[PDB]
């Protein structure tokens, strides 16, 4: 098959998709990214078809968070408390309005009950 | 052989065959002529003619009343008797030395006219030694069956490995299940194998190798008379702890009183009937599909969290990856996954970029490989999976500035800590990247924009980056496309890239020409 | 040879962060990190263009109040919401105004109000903790668009200026070795401050 | 018709899970192979 376009058409879908934002961090992410990648391997022998955008704190950077490799984009967002960067449903917006991209992903915590 | 003999003179188990079997099974010669010996289940050409008296359900050994005649043919004695095998078996035919070791004495004549020449060289290379040839076999699968015996007669089959994939002669990829033979014809060839190893007398693992093509006409080529490095493949599809059953072999354990066995003949857990494993051949079926490939701290055990039921090490030297899936594709897809983590350590990167694409080559996906297809892989210098030529530039002179920014900076706050009022010049942002790839240089400057900002100019050019720098030797940047990951290993004379999964290496040189000071000051004299 | 389309992620289109970027790039250029050609000697002087034109622009208060109010939904007092939200609603009705100015001082009144009532015995600067960047920003907030256009300059000019009147006062030599003992401990500042007039050219046009 | 097919879906074995509490090391377990995990820092 030639695309997610493509996918979303021969299997009768309605939204195409070609970028998610995981809203998260840690397992969460990462197992997120390996569970694609393995998926969009199997569809369109091409792991990187769906880019990912994660934010960036300063201590992740200083601890060199091996999801932050994996990822495909990072965009340094402020540090300190989740409130302030993670739980930001408004900065969450503004990022996924600027870019722009097609799907958020949150998976547990943070924010998953605003 | 001499092992089991010294551990049984001394009371001192051996987890293996013993002694007798060993050596009559050891050596090459004296094996093929029990193969000969037996109902010779498609023995090669040479061996055609070749054979022995009966070999009957008591124990079995070699006697040379008989071969050594017939032995002494299959040394045979001059080029026109070489002449006569070879039009027997048929050219193309092999001359070998029946003495020659590692390689030493063997030629591959394609006519009567060319034997000759190589005859009277085998016979320079091994003086006084005789001489056999030997059917250069045609295109072929290779094929492995899995053996196991106990003390008292009972010695069954499991199942099989694909190794058609050879290179230079060694299995360098291996597969469970040989689905592409017919269930009938491997159940005669197991049948055949078991009937040789019981004739001899076998008591311990063993792995019985065949050659398959695809015609549907196989030929037996030798038997491992021993443990192969690829046998937990059966253990991850068996569910058998191996080495615990060769001890209990050891132990004199019945077949029949291991539970894991119990359990694939679907028997109690803990009873004690005894088992006909021919009225129960048909019970045991393959749980999927295993593919294993030998990959080339200091031994890491390397499987990650990108996939389970893939599992696989690496030794220093060698090691081996197993992956499992329902069926062939789940496991081809899920040893891609297992490749491409994997594939980001460092000096096993390009010839692991060969063995993906490899793997994804159509010929590998449609089963459609034989021993030879890789001896025609190679001569295939195919470079691809490779990164964008001008990225790879870019993460070079950067991968350099860095660095000796990293001196010049790391010198000037050790020493100016330590007291030096050092001049100012030295202290530039100012970077002169000279990178040559084949053959061509691209000269680049770099010039430090931000303590986490770097900027590329090319030839007149003005790129603006950053990177927010790593801490254990990496740098990876960030586009309106997407991050990569970059890993720099520095040589002498070659300067060696990483760029996520990709290598590349660039080489620097000017030397055989110019004459290079490597100080300042006067010249002195010539 | 080339991609000048994935070179495109320079500008924005929030003046927030137009306002943070192009100020810590600045305060970079002024750290000593100065670019050496016309091409950048020209480029930054057009983002100062995207500066004044933005800093005229009076959505910088909309737009930092906004963003600190979207990071406390939590931890929130409603009668402060209700009250705070409000009224920037009308500061944001009456902008665009000749005569509009900000409700800062309104606002420093009414919190000090109810810090005045004391939500007490446990948490008084709980709650100064909590609302912080406030009385930091109502700080800057006090003598206008042009407390700012002030303000930051001022700050940038005494930066130039305290580097280089210790830079010169005897002779270059001397002068570090006056650095070395003013800052005996430790000489970070100091090479930060080396490379700052080692690209003092590009320093003194801009 | 998932009504119709409720029984067919079986499990196969048994599976568990265990929480535990570089900067994050997926750390795989070489006692089996079907067997694997992770520890993040925090918690695994």
């Amino acid at each position: 098959v030639a695309s997610p376009a493509e996918f979303v058409t021969r299997f009768g879908g309605n939204k195409v998709i070609e970028k998610v934002l995981i809203a998260n961090n840690g397992i969460a992410a990462v197992k997120c990214m390996r569970s694609i990648r393995r998926w969009s391997y199997e569809m369109f022998r091409n792991e990187r078809a769906i880019r990912f955008v994660v934010m960036v704190t300063p201590e992740d950077l200083k601890a060199n968070a091996e999801y932050i490799k994996m990822a495909d984009h990072y965009v340094p967002v402020p540090g300190g408390p989740n409130n302030n960067n993670y739980a930001n449903v408004e900065l969450i917006l503004d990022i996924a309005k600027r870019i722009p991209v097609q799907a958020v992903w949150a998976g547990w915590g943070h924010a998953s009950e605003n | 052989p001499k092992l089991p003999e010294l551990l049984l003179k001394n009371g001192i188990a051996f987890m293996g065959p013993p002694s007798q079997a060993m050596w009559a099974l050891g050596d090459k010669i004296a094996s093929s002529i029990v193969a000969q010996t037996a109902g010779i289940p498609t023995l090669p050409w040479s061996g055609s003619g070749l054979r022995v008296d009966w070999q009957e359900n008591d124990f079995s050994k070699r006697i040379l009343n008989v071969p050594q005649e017939l032995y002494e043919k299959g040394y045979v004695k001059d080029v026109d008797d070489g002449l006569q095998a070879a039009e027997e078996v048929g050219y193309p035919v092999m001359i070998k030395a029946s003495e020659g070791g590692g390689g030493k004495g063997i030629r591959k004549v394609n006519n009567a006219d060319d034997f000759p020449n190589l005859f009277r060289q085998v016979q320079a290379e091994v003086p006084g030694s005789p001489i056999f040839v030997m059917r250069l076999a045609k295109q072929s699968r290779h094929l492995e069956v899995q053996i196991l015996a106990d003390q008292y007669g009972n010695a069954i089959s499991l199942f099989g490995r694909d190794c058609s994939v050879q290179r230079r002669h060694q299995k360098i990829i291996e597969e469970a299940p040989a689905t592409i033979a017919t269930p009938a014809v491997f159940e005669h060839m197991e049948q055949c194998a078991v009937k040789l190893a019981k004739m001899v007398g076998y008591v311990s693992a063993g792995t019985v190798e065949y050659l398959y093509s695809q015609d549907g006409s196989f030929y037996f080529l030798e038997l491992n008379p021993r443990l192969q490095v690829e046998h937990p493949c059966t253990e991850m599809v068996a569910d058998v702890n191996l080495p615990a059953a060769q001890l209990q072999i050891a132990m004199g354990i019945p077949l029949y009183r291991i539970k894991d066995i119990r359990m694939m003949y679907g028997v109690s857990p803990w009873g004690d009937s005894p088992i006909d494993f021919e009225d129960s051949a048909h019970v045991p079926c393959p749980r999927g599909h295993v593919i294993a490939a030998r990959i080339t701290g200091t031994v890491q055990e390397l499987n990650f969290r990108s996939n389970k039921n893939v599992w696989g090490y690496f030794s220093v030297q060698f090691g081996h990856c197993f992956s499992w899936g329902e069926n062939r594709e789940e496991a081809i897809s899920n040893m891609v996954v297992a490749l491409k983590e994997l594939s980001i350590r460092g000096d096993f990167r390009t010839t692991v970029e060969y063995l993906i694409k490899l793997l994804e080559t159509e010929s590998f996906q449609m089963n459609r490989i034989d021993t030879g297809w890789l001896d025609r892989l190679i001569a295939e210098k195919v470079q691809a999976e490779r990164p964008d030529t001008m990225l790879g530039v870019v993460c070079g002179a950067l991968h350099v500035a860095d660095v000796s920014l990293r001196n010049s900076v790391s010198n000037f706050l050790h020493s100016l800590e330590r007291g030096q009022v050092l001049p100012a010049h030295t202290l530039l942002n100012t970077v002169d990247v000279e990178l040559i790839y084949e053959g061509v240089k691209y000269v680049l400057k770099v010039t430090r924009q931000s303590p986490n900002s770097y900027v590329v100019i090319m030839n007149g050019s003005c790129v603006e980056v950053d990177v927010h720098r790593l801490s254990d030797g990496g740098l990876l940047l960030s586009y309106d496309g997407s991050s990569y990951t970059t890993y720099m290993k520095e040589e002498v004379d070659r300067y060696r890239i990483t760029i996520g999964n990709k290598t590349c290496v660039f080489e620097k040189e000017n030397d055989p020409s110019v004459m290079r000071s490597p100080s300042a000051g006067k010249l002195i004299q010539y | 040879s080339l991609p000048r389309i994935q070179s495109t992620a320079l500008r924005g289109e929030k003046l927030h962060r137009v306002f943070h970027y192009v100020l810590d790039n600045l305060v970079n250029v002024m750290n000593g990190y100065c670019l050496p050609d016309p091409f950048f000697s020209s480029k930054v002087k057009d983002w100062v263009e995207r500066l004044m034109k933005t800093l005229r622009d009076p959505s910088l208060p909309l737009l930092e109040l906004q963003d600190i109010m979207t990071s406390v939904s939590g931890r929130i007092p409603p009668n402060v919401e209700k009250s705070i939200k409000k009224e920037m609603a009308q500061y944001a009705s009456n902008i665009t105004s000749v005569l509009c100015q900000f409700p800062s001082q309104q606002i420093a009144n009414i919190l000090d109000s109810h810090a005045a009532t004391l939500n007490r015995k446990s948490e008084r600067e709980v709650f100064f903790m909590n609302t912080q960047s406030i009385v930091q920003l109502v700080q800057r907030y006090r003598s206008g668009i042009r407390g700012h256009m002030k303000a930051v300059v001022m700050d940038l000019l005494r930066q130039y200026l305290r580097v280089e009147t210790q830079f010169q006062n005897g002779h270059y030599d001397k002068c570090v070795f006056a650095l070395r003992e003013e800052n005996k401990s430790d000489m970070n500042t100091v090479l930060n401050y080396i490379f700052s007039h080692a690209q003092v050219t590009k320093k003194n046009l801009l």
